[PDB]
């Protein structure tokens, strides 16, 4: 790759998260239990994250070196390298929106101070405990009054139109979606001057500095409410088979199965038309499972099943182990031993045992034994050093 | 009252138990509401003269096998045994009732349907009848929704006035002349677009003929039926919110099976939502002793579906659970422990299926289980990977192309090309001999010879001296 | 112990010992500050690109060595490409400019 | 592979049906084999040494 | 993700649609205005010529290139010969019809009513010349539908809109063709509403 | 007749690049082809009667004539396969048919226009032609050929249209012509080119 520079980072819109993925993951199952080939449309697919064995379809109709780019018609695997099973992505299509637990519960609530809403009220709306108004018009209600279950119901009998109250994660997508960062930007450029308070006109310049970021950056506000959650590639959360029959799954195939299952049921209750005591309990139950995936622990700590330690979500993988996940690198060509004295050496030399130096400098030694003609080929040099 | 509670189970109970338990006579009261509910619906399909149209082809093909004896009838109310008579009892009033308007024009068409009340239908096609007249709305609705825009936002006409004469009828010339007659600019402008406003509602003119009646009767046919379903929607909901306390009592026995508590009692709801769907009260059995089956039915079907990572089928979990119900019973009697063969005697498996059922049920160890001493290490740091290849295994295949490009270059020219085309050496897919023979243009069994004697030459020594060295 | 080439881990492609060839040493965070103190910046690049983590930049550095051509083509480590797939799997979008 | 598939035809080295994964002594060790024990699943014949 | 910048009416865009709907490719089409899609598809297409394909990494125009791609990548059912002898036949036969007949229909639409008569009848005698040859196979020199007929099925569908027809000779062995090919679901589910009302089918 | 042998039949053009494009792929596969440098005023008889479209070149092998060089140089690359000239992967094979179409419709008409254009168009063509041919200059550093490290047909579409460089009055100029000019040292003297080049087209090289 070319001499890049300037890693650039920004929010991700549902029309882009739909652009990384190669297909929709629409079942919770992983493999087959009888022949361990992975199932179709499940988490570990082959039509989605590429093939399993290098250069061959899944059924077994395309193995020859003639067919090297075609996609099989039986099971639509593309016959390419199994390395590409490591850099593709899927995506789940949420049946209802849900707040991004980072941009909702990080201490300065980026959903909060973008709306000027106390965080204890947003949380009272994301659990479906208290209605919230949208577009009040000509009535006795602002744009963000918090009508409790009665006050709305004691308000709804009078007005039927010119008025809209919502509740839940699909409400904050309504507040953000209609709010405009230019009207309340310059209109707050005046409001800051009138205010005479060392605390008021000090936090007041904090909000107006956030609105001034959501415009030049190019991020709309309503992208902090997810609508298509993207799934990792199936070789960074492996299901490798141990020796003896047991498998050693990563702790993400326990969390992804818990979103695709709950999201799959909530697709059903809207077709079976259950009452709003259950489906309203479904979204409240889904949204706790998407936020147990991003950063598990800022909630009831959904501990692992079949065991008693907490699961390890995505944001608990970058998070410090005292340092980074990348390079802040175990290393080849190394060794270690017990040091001793050896006081006959010069200042610029150290001992090194024959049994070690013959093991670090192996690829160099292979050069001489094939350069001086002592070994015909490299396989015949590996047996001369052994 | 919202004392900073977080977990939903606190929020479920706090929201669920506001409602009150129903007395037994209350339950019969509610079911009698639904029982009038669907009767408002199905009796509001007899009003639809096309009610037998979707089925008259069935019985005109049931004998002739385009319909089966199950999905349309189940035993009439209040088989060649009954179908050949009751539907045959309809062949009299069938066309004779539509005879009048071929005045009592609506009595006969009603008289056919008036006796239709004793005709029993089946859950298969009941949906389609509701799906039939439903889309006729959208076929008439959005057209009528355009009548406003086509007359208001295009002619400047007001909307709330012309509807008085044309809505419901949907076919006459009400605003054709009555709207135009008022001497307004929009009315005189009505003659401008008077065709599209007249032609857009043409396909609905098929609709009234589609059921043969007027658009007025079609309105009450589809609209009066809607109250019947909504009569039951609020009815069924009243029973799901009432006995909702029950599922929590039935779903606590399964609290630890790999499924969360709150994913359990949501599975019972889809169960209990079906029980009251199929509930019948006339047998006298209280709702609890019938809803307890359909509820526990679900939570034992859900656990076999989404409890394992590597999912095992539903018919197998009955066999695994049988192996512990029986390997536990032999544990007390026998006292010591059970053997791999005594289960074969106690049960009736073929002595090896009990050896394949044992290599299944084990769950996957999590790849972050901290290994011994609880050091700064997990299990995922010790599982090497085998897809890769030894760089001395790749350094040979790179070296092998040296010999086969050099050794095979030490041949003749025309005899080396076919030696390279006969394998995939330095090329695409390999080839067939006479598939190659159309390349050298001498098509014969020579091609099986030229390679044949040439490959002998490389077989000789000192031409294979470097090539032999790759063996072992 | 001593190791010239052996196994490689599963998710991240660095070395470890399960094949009678234990992992390499731990070139931890404390030991990279002792290679930036000196100006040593060619030793530091190969010590975390070719010798450990790159996927096809090291299978060349083993075939250059056997031919006597000590010279490397670094490439980008495979432990950074997992850090883009692990950030994109949140809402965050991460990329690289072009110039 | 294609190149080696010519290497077989030249010498006729029969490809084996079975792969070798025997147990070999770890490197850098030497000492007599003082004891051997054999465990067999009940249902498979005992070989001569067993 | 496989999108197509289909034309609403032009036979070229109707060409690719038969290949897609035949093979079973999951595709989504984005329509052009009349024969112009937006000015926004010039970035992935410096020619701004439809049709144009975009499958997640790739850009292709000049359906000669497109159609052989979908045939070479989605293998079955195949739309070409098997051995190199006959592929030159099909690859050349389609070069005939795309050279003689297709540009011949230019002045029948974009040529004045004077030259419209010129292309009309001079083409018609060609139309029934190969007509008796349909007594050799079902399709245009094939016992199973292939790429070579892909230029005729969208071609024959334009007959009544242009104004040429069959009358006695040229209709017996010929009209059996269109009644055999116009029923295949591939050509069935390819028919767009704009290209349908040209004829009664 | 023409097809009456077990060998080809080609009625080439002695100056027309349609032949000379076909010549390289014709001989690069090592087949024995009949050359016939014929004219439009007087071609060979068989070129007139059996060729109901009457173009140049024209290949004829036991079944029928073939023309329209993309059809010709495809029939040989699909029937006489070794060595290969086109990739395996239908992704990289698509665009490899795409660059050729972006040369016969992009850098061909600059040759015809310079053959029948006005005095400024011969500069306007030479203007649009010469500078843009330097626009693709940095390509050759990454790849020893046109974005395909093996010799393939997309390169054969260039060299015959790079062998008529000064023939229509052209010369390169600017920074980095050594990269493209040094590249011409890597392709203009290959066996498939050296044995295939017609001496009639060579004399413009002095
Ligand atoms: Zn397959």
């Amino acid at each position: 790759t070319e001499e890049f520079d300037a890693i650039k980072i920004a929010l991700a819109s549902p029309d882009m998260i739909r652009s990384w993925s190669f297909g929709e993951v629409k079942k919770p199952e992983t493999i087959n239990y009888r022949t361990f080939k992975p199932e179709r449309d499940g988490l570990f697919c082959a039509r989605i994250f590429g093939p399993v064995k290098d250069y061959e379809c899944l059924c077994g109709k395309y193995k020859r070196l003639k067919h090297r780019g075609v996609i099989c018609e039986k099971c639509g695997v593309e016959v390419t390298q199994t390395k590409v099973r490591r850099e593709r992505m899927g995506h789940i299509e949420l049946a209802s929106p849900t707040a991004h637990i980072w941009f909702l519960k990080s201490l300065p609530s980026r959903i909060g101070l973008l709306l000027d809403m106390p965080l204890r009220d947003i949380e009272r709306v994301l659990y479906f405990e208290s209605y919230v108004v949208i577009e009040g018009g000509m009535t006795n209600l602002e744009r963000q009054q918090i009508l409790t279950e009665e006050q709305y119901l004691d308000a709804l009998e009078e007005f039927g139109d010119e008025f809209d109250a919502k509740m839940g994660a699909e409400a904050i997508q309504a507040l953000l979606k209609s709010m405009d960062l230019e009207q309340e930007c310059e209109q707050l450029r005046e409001e800051l001057n009138e205010t005479n308070s060392e605390t008021k006109r000090k936090k007041l310049t904090k909000r107006i500095k956030l609105l001034e970021a959501f415009v030049q950056s190019g991020n709309k506000p309503e992208w902090m409410i997810l609508t298509v959650l993207p799934v990792l590639p199936p070789d960074l959360r492996p299901l490798v088979p141990l020796d003896g029959g047991r498998f050693a799954t990563s702790d993400l195939n326990d969390l992804y199965r818990r979103v695709i299952n709950r999201n799959n049921r909530l697709k059903r209750l809207l077709d079976l038309a259950a009452p709003d005591i259950i489906v309203r309990n479904e979204k409240r139950m889904l949204q706790e499972a998407v936020d147990a995936l991003l950063d598990n622990g800022r909630r009831g700590r959904a501990i692992t099943g079949s065991n008693k330690r907490p699961l390890k979500s995505l944001a608990d993988m970058i998070k410090g182990k005292q340092g980074r996940f990348r390079q802040n690198k175990r290393v080849d060509y190394s060794g270690r031993s017990v040091i001793t004295v050896g006081p006959y050496l010069r200042l610029h030399q150290c001992g090194l045992p024959k049994k070690m130096a013959l093991e670090l400098f192996k690829p160099f030694i292979y050069g001489k034994l094939e350069l001086r003609g002592l070994a015909t080929t490299i396989k015949a040099a590996k047996k001369m050093v052994e | 009252e919202i004392g900073r509670t977080t977990d939903p189970v606190r929020m479920y109970m706090r929201e669920m138990g506001t409602v009150e338990l129903l007395t037994r006579e209350g339950e019969i009261d509610i079911a009698k509401r639904i029982e009038d509910g669907i009767n408002q619906v199905q009796c509001s399909v007899a009003e639809y003269p096309e009610a037998i149209t979707y089925l008259l082809e069935q019985y005109d093909r049931v004998e002739a096998e385009e319909a089966r004896l199950s999905d349309l009838i189940t035993g009439f109310v209040d088989d060649p045994e009954l179908a050949r008579e009751k539907f045959a009892e309809l062949r009299a009033q069938y066309v004779v009732t539509r005879d009048t308007i071929k005045a009592t024009a609506q009595e006969e068409i009603l008289k056919l349907s008036e006796v239709f009340k004793q005709f029993r239908l089946v859950p298969k096609q009941f949906d389609y009848l509701v799906n039939s007249m439903r889309v006729m709305m959208d076929r008439v609705r959005t057209q009528e929704r355009l009548i406003m825009k086509l007359c208001v936002e295009q002619c400047k006409m007001p909307k709330k006035n012309f509807i008085t004469l044309f809505t419901g009828n949907e076919t006459s010339d009400t605003w054709f002349n009555a709207a135009i007659a008022m001497n307004k600019p929009w009315s005189e402008k009505l003659h401008d677009v008077s065709e599209e406003v007249h032609r857009a509602l043409q396909k609905l003119q098929q609709i009234e003929e589609e059921t043969g009646l007027t658009i007025e009767q079609v309105k009450d046919i589809n609209r009066r039926m809607s109250i019947g379903e909504a009569k039951a929607r609020r009815a069924k909901k009243e029973m799901v919110e009432a006995n909702l306390r029950l599922v929590i009592s039935i779903a606590k026995k399964y609290t630890n099976r790999g499924l969360q508590f709150l994913d359990l009692i949501q599975e019972g709801n889809i169960g209990l939502m079906k029980a009251v769907d199929k509930f019948e009260y006339r047998r006298g059995y209280k709702f609890s002793t019938y809803a307890t089956w359909w509820i526990r039915q679900a939570i034992t079907r859900s656990i076999a579906d989404q409890a394992r990572t590597i999912r095992i089928p539903v018919h197998m979990i009955e066999t695994i659970n049988k192996l512990n119900r029986i390997s536990r019973q032999m544990l007390q009697e026998m006292g010591r422990e059970p053997t791999p063969e005594e289960l074969a005697e106690r049960m009736l498996m073929p002595e090896d299926k009990i050896r394949k059922v044992l290599k299944i049920a084990k769950e996957p160890i999590s790849m972050e289980t901290p290994i011994g001493d609880d050091e700064d290490s997990h299990l995922g740091d010790f599982i090497e990977d085998t897809t890769l290849e030894l760089p001395l295994d790749s350094a040979t295949t790179e070296s092998l192309r040296a010999a086969t490009h050099d050794v095979l270059a030490g041949l003749t020219a025309r005899e080396a090309k076919v030696l390279r085309m006969r394998f995939g050496i330095d090329m695409n897919t390999d080839y067939t001999l006479e598939e190659v023979g159309k390349q050298f243009d001498v098509t014969r069994e020579r091609i099986r010879q030229i390679e044949a004697k040439a490959l002998r030459k490389l077989r000789h020594p000192s031409r294979s001296e470097v090539l032999r060295s790759f063996l072992d | 112990h001593a190791r010239s080439t052996g196994s490689y881990s599963l998710v991240t492609q660095q070395p470890l010992g399960g094949k009678a060839q234990f992992g390499g040493q731990r070139f931890g965070e404390m030991e990279v500050w002792a290679l930036e103190a000196y100006g040593a910046a060619y030793t530091l690049q190969e010590m975390l690109t070719v010798k450990s983590d790159d996927v096809n930049g090291r299978t060349k550095m083993y075939k250059n060595i056997v031919d006597g051509n000590h010279q490397m083509e670094p490439g980008m480590p495979e432990s950074f490409n997992v850090l883009l797939k692990e950030i994109r799997s949140l809402g965050i979008n991460i990329e690289l400019e072009d110039e | 592979t294609p190149e080696e598939k010519l290497l077989r035809a030249i010498f006729g080295e029969k490809a084996s049906d079975v792969k070798d994964s025997s147990l070999r002594v770890p490197n850098g060790v030497s000492g007599t084999v003082i004891d051997v024990q054999v465990f067999t699943r009940d249902g498979v014949e005992k070989d001569k040494r067993a | 993700v496989m999108t197509l910048f289909s034309g609403p009416t032009d036979i070229y865009s109707h060409q690719v649609r038969i290949v897609l709907a035949e093979k079973g490719v999951s595709f989504e089409i984005e329509h052009v205005e009349k024969d112009n899609p937006p000015q926004d598809l010039i970035d992935l297409n410096p020619n701004q010529s439809v049709p144009t394909l975009v499958d997640r990494e790739l850009t292709l125009w000049e359906s000669r290139i497109i159609m052989e791609y979908l045939d070479e990548r989605f293998p079955h059912p195949p739309l070409m010969p098997v051995y190199p002898v006959a592929r030159g036949e099909s690859r050349l036969y389609m070069h005939r019809i795309e050279k003689d007949w297709y540009t011949l229909m230019n002045t029948i639409i974009n040529g004045s009513a004077s030259e419209a008569d010129a292309a009309r009848k001079q083409l018609r005698e060609e139309l029934l010349a190969i007509a008796p040859v349909f007594g050799q196979k079902p399709y245009f020199l094939s016992d199973e539908f292939s790429l070579v007929d892909c230029y005729l099925a969208p071609l024959l569908w334009r007959l009544p809109q242009l104004g040429i027809e069959f009358s006695g000779p040229g209709a017996k062995e010929l009209k059996g063709y269109m009644t055999r090919v116009f029923e295949r679901d591939s050509f069935l589910a390819s028919l767009t509403e704009a290209e349908r009302e040209m004829r009664l089918g």
